[PDB]
């Protein structure tokens, strides 16, 4: 016979939900000037840490319900929020603009691209009785023309919603964030060379901590992310229903040189006591417009390597498409992405234009002699004014920058979406690019990692008697 | 640090001389960590309520709250003393007919339990009898 | 000779006080009627209430100075503040508005009754120079004259201080709560048939959780409250003192229903960028005046019950008087209450027009066969715009709501008040409608419950040593 | 569950059955019902600086703060064990010259508790001093 | 041989930091008034104060690292800033002022002095169709002369800097405040008769929380401060340093009686629709300035117990010289402190021109022959408008405060500057007033108490085997 | 007698008062809005309980489990600032006790829980 025998501290851990906090070591916190929201608040990171590998252990996994996701989702959100809440309201703004071309119809060196405007308008100042007639800049992207005038435009939310500038000191640089749960819990990661998304995994580890994400919002192709091994990892929901998205990893970075070719001028003016509207003051030499560096070959290589995982899901015997985005707000349509608080809007047509053979790849581009046409150049446009994604409403305006921008930055990954149609016997799948969810960006980094609470009182019987 | 790796180890092999030491250091760790965490924070003041600092306070009482189940647990029934501890109710053979040695070479803690949670209510309750009767005959 | 001897947990509570929490059950939250002003807050209610019996204890209670009166007062307080602080502000609405007749001189079917006004006036939108000449409907009770032309209007709340309209997604029907405290404290019940409201209880019973409150806030009656048991019951803090107000506990409900015949349209309008004040479009078919229907005959006898309490509060010898309140603010001087999201205003007259005489009374009237005159019709007005009770600032603009609007409730108590005067020798004891407090409201429901902190640590001699 | 019912039998005949029995059905149950409501709430969330979020933390808070009170009032002056302890501090006659027998089937613990409420603190006090005198010893 | 043995609770501490609360006692919380400063949030402070007398203590103390200080500070900016957040905005009045001389001409009692300038303007009333020409009363000091000519004016922060008025319902009355630690800290006091600020102390006691502080904020001088006793100290972070400034402890009080004899009227004129300035009716009777009244030899014995302390620092043969600051900011370069919420501005050159010789000093004013001309008569003035002292922005405004205010207080300490020169074989140290920073007013208060976290837990070797 | 009465006698007096001090960092305006010392308070108290809950989590992980006093088994290493009896007890305090056994004291809390562990394995 038995008698009940007890342990605390048995290997037992159960599926559950928590709340988790950051840690952003100390190279951010050692700079101490223009705090980013998340420098001022995270809690030093363990300098060890601590990954105990686990063997024997089948447990399952399935990104597309994991609880850490939605959570940190409504943590970036209220962060901003709250990151921009306290500073300058724009709504006072917001009257007709009588504008001209650019700084002068005088171009050498694009021609009438129409993106300064040269707007002028009149504003009330901080004293209630003075009024001026002030003049600021602005682009194309960030004005609509308005009562069939030439001369008469307005900004683009107004009768929409409400904006508030970008406030100047803060940094808009991201930094690795650490997620640790408090005691209690543990993370598991599954550590096997490949995995679909969903399923039991082999390779398990237990880590306290995550490592950095560096949070980075793009549309269409990922940037500064994770890399996989050994080949691209394709994670989908469900293969058959086109309607959901396709999540995409590589295997190799991708080098991308991004810049915006302008002397720019901070000209400051204000509107109110401590409302101090931050424009353009004017460009020092020529308007080129801004543009990204890519390279011919790399992009053939990775885009095949992604060809080949993708007819291996659907069949061997397809014809692979790739065409442009469909239509729709500017994000999804055309490559958005940020750059030293910089919105840049470039328009990857020419990146999406491949119609892999059934017949005709499994050569790569191995040019070696390049020394020239060998640069893939995106025309890329600046929007200042920017609202949520989600949200109707909720806008932000970006203060100019001033002096020379250029980011140069790590192609991780892609956002793809099957279209359906004549591709049955056609055999012709067309892939497009998608974005515009906040979650797909951190879905992708996240599948690895699942929570559990540890539950160590264990009951076994056995004959000792008290 | 001091993460158990019997998770993968069958319960019973596990259990002698290749948990208990483990199952104690882990506890030391996290206690370590703890106190680190407090003496930094009140050395830096940035605990200044925010979104952040309401998410790790929130955290900080979550886990203190747990580990006092825990211990209030132990103690309540009993074993105020350390992790292992024995108790007076027989094992009522029942609830799992299963044989002793069996069990210890080949089962594992986690698969162990989920097919004990309908028992573990009645264990449970069992025990509390257990104490309520040696303190009336103490 | 004696040792003391120490017990943990001995029967030992004291007079305290703490802070409590909610629980609303689940139903509620089972519809997702989008947080009515307290639903997603609350912990799930337990299953199986505890109500330990207690023997032998004398227990003294006094409701007048129950704090937990005071702490659930303000609870209620800022709880309706922080649901309509994030939503609309109506300040800009505040203007000159020019007014018609009703919506037409074409009435069947009461005649001139000037409870719509198709009001018209200019007002500034999002976009802060196009100014727009708009119109709306509003009732008599929401509009005062400023200047005194002819068609020369204002909404009343200009002169005091701000207006923002409660938020439309949210309800306002009332849910059950029970006021849970933490461990080591109890709520002690005093569940005598007949309790004055102070001294020693017979009958006491320990809960950890109060019945579901509903709170419901009403002038001059009780709805949808609780019950007494075999008789009327009557409670004052110095019944003498003829300053403080009377509460009766009814033992018998009584059905009211009450309606607002008119199909209603909710024409909306942006004022803003996210501001959309909701107004009434128009009214399908004739304009019947809400009303409220009351058998005669229950209203009656119920009226006698009371009547005999009172005979024995002041005195055999006495003739009774309801004569209608004295004036005042539109709540305490005339009925009103919530209904559907409607605040109703009816007129209190046929109710308490009784005098009772000392040698008339003790038949009440079971009227068999009435199919006829029989119900009490209410004269019931509608008012959008309410303000705090007690601040004079923080008023509320209630949407308008589509369609029909019909509740039917429980009255269960009443409060009133005694005046003094010519009633020593005349024995003609007067008496009026009351109400204008919010705590008077929830006293009548609190009155049986008092919290006690539990010290289980006691100290007892025995001559056991250690 | 199991709450206090034995306030109007007379202090001694609680003392005696109903305190022992009780003793785990007021120490068990009443943590058991609060680990349940704090887990369904911890998987709820939704725990935002509300009207309503604030009251129930401080409320927890408050609930834990004065079960750690007791224990460390206990476990001071040794009472690390459970419900039953004695003293070495023989209880002065001055205090209350009481026949045991009226003490324990007459009267019963609130009405006593209240007589105490001057000696008591000079009662702790000493309890102290006679648990520093045993750690000399040993 | 020995083994470890293990001790809870023994007297080591360890230097630290912390957070602290404040008691007000029970009576500010009986008297409930209008929760001036923070009368509520403060805990009732312990009715009996302990002091353990430390012995054989010598522990080191220096105030100039003490972070309490910066901890005060900072506690009260925050306090101040939750009092002023919901308070009047004043941003609309700022306009245009026509202004008169002060009432009319015929002044009997100074002549012109330009103090209440009764300035018109036209401003928009609550609706915002009505605009109403209004006028008020305001200081020579509020109104700088604007747009140059003779009749224009505007008030000295418009573009500078917002303005909101003093909730008017507060009260700025202090009152003692305890600030208290939470477990597992102390707070160490150094009670010897003499301290120069930093070094080893003799006499030491531990206290559960400090005395009340009754937190004053003003310039070139101390009001209801603690006092030295038996001595005058001097201290200063760095004495060589002429830069650093001096702090003087007085071993006496010294009674000032100040007053504001106007009979004045509170007119309240509405801008908004919450939104009420209050101005100054007018006066009643003559127009008397502002005077603080002060004994003459009392005043100068403790400018002669300064000099002999002063002289015993910085060597013996020495001349001594009082000399006001020459330039200096409004509240710098002369007297201002606060009275019955009215910020008075003190003319003190009177208390500040004194040339005390090596040869002849030592002998007091012993003037039995008095009962005349022995009161120093302070020509104070009133400014309405106090910017933040150290941020350029966020300044209030001085609601008026109707009929007479009288204060009477007790002045206790000094600030003074040494200004370096031509002293060297000259000997004329040169001492001029100070102030305009926050923290010093209260580094005098906490230099004697000091924090400490208490770490109970010890280890020893003995030979006892477990 | 006294929170800090001990220090100034020396270690062994202490030990008889050392109750005194156990007593305190007990760590316990029942309502705490969101206003300003309110929640400094709810800080303050909060912090307090990480305190005593370590230390108490530090005796129970060690030999100790009990209050006020626990004995050993590591031998005393004489690096550690070793003198004799009658001076590491009437001569000298436990504030300046610490003073040089600091980095040493760490090195002592590790030897007793590696022992505490290891007559766990041979029990
Ligand atoms: C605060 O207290 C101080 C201390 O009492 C007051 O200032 C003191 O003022 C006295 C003079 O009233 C002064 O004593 C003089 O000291 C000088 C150097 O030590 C001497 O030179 C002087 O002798 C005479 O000559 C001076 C001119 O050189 C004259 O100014 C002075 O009045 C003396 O005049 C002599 O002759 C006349 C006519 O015959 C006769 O009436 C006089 O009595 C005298 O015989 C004095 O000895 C102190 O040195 C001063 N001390 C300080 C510290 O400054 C000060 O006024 C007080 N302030 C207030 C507001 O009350
Ligand atoms: C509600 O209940 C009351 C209580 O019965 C009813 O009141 C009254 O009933 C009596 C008996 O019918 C009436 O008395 C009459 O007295 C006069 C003079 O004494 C005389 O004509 C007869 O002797 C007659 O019985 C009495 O008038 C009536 N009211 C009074 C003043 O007490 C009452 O009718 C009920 N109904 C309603 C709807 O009010
Ligand atoms: C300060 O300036 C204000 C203006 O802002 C003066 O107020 C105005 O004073 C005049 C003269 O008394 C008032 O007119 C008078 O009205 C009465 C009543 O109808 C009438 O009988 C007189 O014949 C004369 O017309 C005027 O109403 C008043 N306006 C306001 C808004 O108060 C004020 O007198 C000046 N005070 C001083 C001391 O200079
Ligand atoms: C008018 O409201 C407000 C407007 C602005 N700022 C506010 N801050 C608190 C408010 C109230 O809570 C309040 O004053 N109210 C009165 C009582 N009330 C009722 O339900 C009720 C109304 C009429 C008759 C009977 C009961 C809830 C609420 C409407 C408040
Ligand atoms: C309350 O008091 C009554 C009256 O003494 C108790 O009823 C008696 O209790 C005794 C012992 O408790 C029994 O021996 C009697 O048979 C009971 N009956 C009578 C005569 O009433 C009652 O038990 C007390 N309740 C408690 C538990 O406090
Ligand atoms: C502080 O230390 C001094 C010095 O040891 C103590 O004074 C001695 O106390 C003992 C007993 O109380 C006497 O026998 C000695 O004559 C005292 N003087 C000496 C040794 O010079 C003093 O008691 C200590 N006080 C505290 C509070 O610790
Ligand atoms: C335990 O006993 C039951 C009796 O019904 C039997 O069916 C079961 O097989 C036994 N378990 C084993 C594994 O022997």
């Amino acid at each position: 016979k038995l008698w009940v025998t007890v342990y605390y501290g048995v290997p037992v851990w159960k599926e559950a939900t928590t709340t988790l906090f950051c840690a952003s070591d100390a190279k951010a916190y050692d700079t101490e000037v223009h705090n980013v929201w998340a420098t001022h608040a995270c809690v030093p990171t363990d300098p060890n840490p601590q990954e105990v590998v686990l063997e024997n252990v089948t447990e399952n996994f399935n990104m597309w319900k994991n609880n850490m996701v939605e959570q940190m989702h409504e943590d970036i959100i209220s962060l901003w929020d709250q990151s921009l809440k306290p500073c300058v309201k724009l709504t006072p703004l917001c009257v007709t603009l009588n504008c001209t071309d650019l700084r002068n119809v005088t171009n050498i060196s694009e021609g009438m691209r129409g993106e300064i405007k040269n707007c002028s308008f009149n504003i009330t100042t901080s004293i209630r009785d003075k009024v001026k007639k002030d003049y600021a800049l602005f682009y194309r992207l960030d004005v609509v023309p308005i009562d069939n005038d030439n001369t008469s435009y307005r900004l683009i939310n107004c009768n929409t919603s409400t904006i508030t500038q970008a406030c100047p000191k803060v940094s808009f640089e991201p930094i690795p964030i650490h997620y640790c749960t408090p005691a209690g819990f543990a993370i598991l990661k599954c550590k096997d060379k490949k995995f679909n998304g969903t399923g039991p995994c082999k390779n398990v580890s237990t880590v306290q901590c995550t490592h950095g994400i560096r949070p980075v919002v793009s549309t269409q192709l990922l940037l500064n992310g994770s890399l996989a091994e050994e080949e691209v990892v394709i994670r989908s929901s469900n293969f058959t229903d086109n309607a959901k998205n396709i999540i995409v990893q590589l295997k190799e970075s991708v080098e991308i040189n991004c810049t915006r070719p302008n002397n720019n001028t901070r000209k400051s003016i204000h509107i109110g006591p401590g409302r101090a509207f931050y424009t353009t003051g004017d460009i020092i030499g020529d308007i080129r417009q801004a543009h990204c560096n890519i390279s011919r070959t790399k992009w053939n290589n990775t885009l095949n390597q992604i060809a080949t995982k993708l007819k291996e899901q659907f069949g061997n015997n397809k014809t692979i498409v790739f065409n442009q985005s469909s239509g729709g707000d500017p994000e999804i349509v055309m490559h958005s992405f940020n750059c030293g608080g910089e919105f840049f809007y470039c328009n990857s047509t020419q990146l999406f234009n491949s119609t892999w053979n059934f017949n005709g790849t499994w050569n790569l581009t191995q040019s070696n002699g390049t020394e020239g046409n060998d640069t893939i150049t995106l025309p890329c446009r600046i929007k200042q004014i920017i609202n949520m994604w989600q949200e109707v409403g909720k806008a932000m305006y970006a203060p100019p920058i001033r002096g020379q921008i250029r980011c140069s930055s790590n192609i991780t990954g892609l956002i793809l979406t099957r279209d359906g149609g004549n591709n049955h016997n056609n055999d012709t799948e067309t892939f497009r690019p998608g974005g515009g969810d906040m979650r797909d960006n951190w879905r992708s980094e996240l599948y690895k990692y699942k929570v559990v609470k540890i539950e160590p009182l264990g009951v076994a019987p056995t004959k000792a008697k008290r | 640090l001091g993460f158990l790796g019997a998770a993968g180890s069958t319960m019973g092999a596990a259990s002698i001389t290749l948990t208990v030491q483990a199952r104690l250091l882990l506890s030391g760790i996290v206690q370590q960590q703890n106190n680190l965490l407090r003496a930094i924070e009140a050395q830096q003041h940035l605990l200044q309520l925010t979104v952040w600092g309401i998410k790790q306070l929130q955290a900080r009482v979550l886990a203190v709250e747990r580990y006092l189940r825990d211990q209030q647990l132990l103690g309540i029934w009993g074993c105020s003393g350390k992790l292992i501890c024995t108790t007076a109710v027989p094992w009522n053979a029942s609830w799992s007919n299963k044989t002793l040695d069996m069990i210890w070479n080949n089962m594992t803690w986690m698969e162990w339990e989920r097919e004990i949670d309908n028992y573990t209510g009645l264990i449970y309750t069992l025990i509390e009898e257990s104490q309520n009767q040696q303190e009336k005959n103490e």
